[PDB]
């Protein structure tokens, strides 16, 4: 238990009083002299893994670079890596990671004209507005998670396709799976009323 | 207050806040200006969809800011269209391409400063946040995006620019090459819509052979490897050997008749330019990042090129982290959330006494 320890938590570097548990969801930074080990908890998330990686340079450069730096995955530790410690131990522990989903106001919601007359075509955000949803045209909300395409009762069937294939792109930009639910002007569903 | 985070690409700009954990905003890194017959320029998709009367430019070439005015416009829409924040109340991290030239980082600068107002900033290696976010020090970051591929070895946190190699051939040249390809078996893709469906075919269908001379084989010989991509309006166009000749182009340049090495080639190069005592370090440390590398098979392809190519008794490894499409953005918002790294930042009043320079030291 000679080198000194710090566990990543919640973006800051704590200094262990008594290390030697290591949890699969968090990294860690060991400090024994010559050699600074980066462990990294198998289930650690990627501010996790970035704190303990930027860490250790920093560490390094304040000694002018003269320590080599090891890089641990956590359950596949080294015969070298264990026997620095009184008792080893491998747990679940898991800190929750700083990094937040994206989420959006209704306030934040953004809604897109497309128009597409013969060789007169193009995209436009308008204001987010039932007022302005026109019949001849096609209009895209975009909440982050779901994309509704809302037809105009008039709208053009090169302007339904530009639609549904510019919301398909941003659905290709998110991670993750965003729905996409086309919606027909005058048969409108409660949950793209609420959008507005 | 909360920081900004803006990765501006070749193709893409990636921006958001600092402590999500995906960029909110991805738009076209294009600017549109309706030249020779108030507002005088458009950006993003608005830009792009409006190209029968709009010139349109790419501000960013091969990762490089070459055009400054076009570039403050991408900004300025960044700041105020998409993210609808005020500048001058945030601290901004910006990104950078491995071998940015000094007075280019320091034009960033004074933007930032000078037109933004930004109350402090600082500039990141795009290539060393995607190596921290996977929790390294020391590898090689193969970051392959929309208008150029990189191969840069990081030694203990510090790229080494005489070994990185820069390979002026990524995802824009693939969504030509399938449209070239496709176009020849009769389609035509012209109009936003179509040239849509395209690049949503090349993110949705396409892969790399582990052995594309078998692949191609196997491709004439059966049906197996076709698969079908449903348009709006139930149309299905059908890829068989397409789906991997697109991303083949990668390790073999000569298909859109560039001599140049392929990707496999110029990761051994690269390698090969550093000291012999790091080699076996970033050999087990080849860490992919950039939307190019989302392509199913292509780190078990890495895996065996460069192990035909590497000496008796390294260990090769490909890592491919999930989030690696946007791993850039993701290691800026971590970087812009981290209290150990406020000191580092440049602050207006620093500027004010030290000018662009200051963005140096
Ligand atoms: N799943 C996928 N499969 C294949 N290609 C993809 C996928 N997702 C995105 N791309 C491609 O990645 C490219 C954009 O990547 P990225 O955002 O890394 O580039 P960039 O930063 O704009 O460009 P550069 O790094 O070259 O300056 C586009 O060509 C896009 O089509
Ligand atoms: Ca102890
Ligand atoms: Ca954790
Ligand atoms: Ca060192
Ligand atoms: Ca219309
Ligand atoms: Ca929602
Ligand atoms: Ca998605
Ligand atoms: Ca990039």
């Amino acid at each position: 238990t000679e080198p000194t320890v710090f566990h990543i938590q919640k973006g800051r570097l704590v200094r262990m009083s008594d290390p030697g548990a290591f949890g699969r969801g968090d990294c860690y930074l060991v400090d024994a002299g010559p050699k600074i080990y980066l462990w990294i908890g198998p289930k650690s998330t990627a501010d996790e893994k970035f704190l303990t990686a930027a860490s250790a340079v920093f560490k390094d450069t304040e000694r002018k670079g003269h320590a080599d730096i090891d890089r641990i995955e956590g359950g596949k530790e080294p015969e070298e890596f264990k026997v620095l410690f009184d008792d080893f131990q491998l747990t679940d522990e898991d800190t929750e990671g700083i990094l937040r989903r994206v989420q959006l106001e209704k306030r934040e919601y953004k809604l897109w004209r497309v128009h597409h007359e013969g060789d007169d075509t193009f995209f436009a955000e308008v204001p987010l507005s039932r007022s302005s949803l026109r019949s001849d045209d096609v209009y895209l909300v975009d909440t982050w998670d779901d994309i509704f395409v809302w037809r105009g009762k008039d709208a053009s069937a090169r302007e339904k396709f530009d639609g549904t294939m510019l919301a398909r792109r941003y659905d290709a930009e998110r991670v993750g799976v965003q729905e996409i639910e086309l919606i027909e002007d005058g048969s409108e569903p409660e949950e793209f009323w609420r959008s507005f | 207050t909360t920081a900004l985070v803006c990765d501006n690409g070749s193709g893409l700009v990636k921006a958001g806040f600092a402590g999500d954990d995906a960029p909110r905003a991805v738009f076209p890194s294009i600017v549109g200006r309706p030249r020779h017959q108030q507002k005088d320029s458009y950006v993003g998709d608005e830009a792009q969809s409006k190209r029968g009367i709009l010139t349109l430019k790419y501000p960013i070439e091969h990762g490089i800011i070459t055009n400054w005015d076009d570039m403050e416009k991408i900004w300025h829409h960044t700041f105020y269209n998409e993210l609808r924040v005020a500048p001058e109340e945030h601290p901004t991290l910006l990104t950078e391409a491995p071998l940015n030239p000094k007075a280019n980082r320091e034009k960033m600068t004074q933007i930032m400063f000078e037109t933004f107002n930004v109350p402090a900033m600082y500039v990141a290696i795009q290539a060393v946040l995607s190596l921290y976010a996977s929790g390294r020090t020391t590898g090689i970051v193969l970051d392959s995006g929309d208008g150029v591929t990189h191969n840069v070895p990081i030694y203990e946190g510090y790229a080494l620019p005489h070994a990185i190699m820069r390979l002026d051939l990524a995802g824009r040249d693939l969504t030509d090459y399938l449209m070239k390809i496709l176009t020849e078996r009769g389609y035509s893709f012209v109009t936003t819509a179509e040239r849509e469906i395209v690049r949503d075919i090349k993110e949705k269908l396409c892969y790399v052979a582990l052995d594309f001379e078998n692949e191609m084989a196997t491709a004439a010989s059966s049906s197996s490897l076709e698969k079908s991509y449903e348009l709006p309006d139930g149309q299905v166009i059908t890829i068989g050997n397409e789906r991997f000749r697109c991303p083949e182009t990668l390790f073999q340049p000569s298909f859109i008749g560039m001599e140049s090495a392929g990707i496999h080639e110029t990761t051994y190069n690269s390698i090969m330019k550093c000291d012999i005592d790091i080699r076996k370090d970033l050999y087990a440390n080849n860490v992919m990042s950039g939307g190019t590398t989302m392509y199913p098979g292509i780190a078990d392809r890495m895996q065996k090129e460069i192990t035909a190519l590497a000496p008796s008794t390294m260990k090769i490894k490909i890592i491919a982290p999930p989030e690696r499409k946007y791993s850039v953005w993701i290691g800026g918002s971590i970087l812009a959330s981290l209290s150990t790294f406020q000191q580092m930042w440049i602050t207006k009043q620093e500027y004010d006494e030290a000018g662009p320079s200051i963005v140096h030291r």
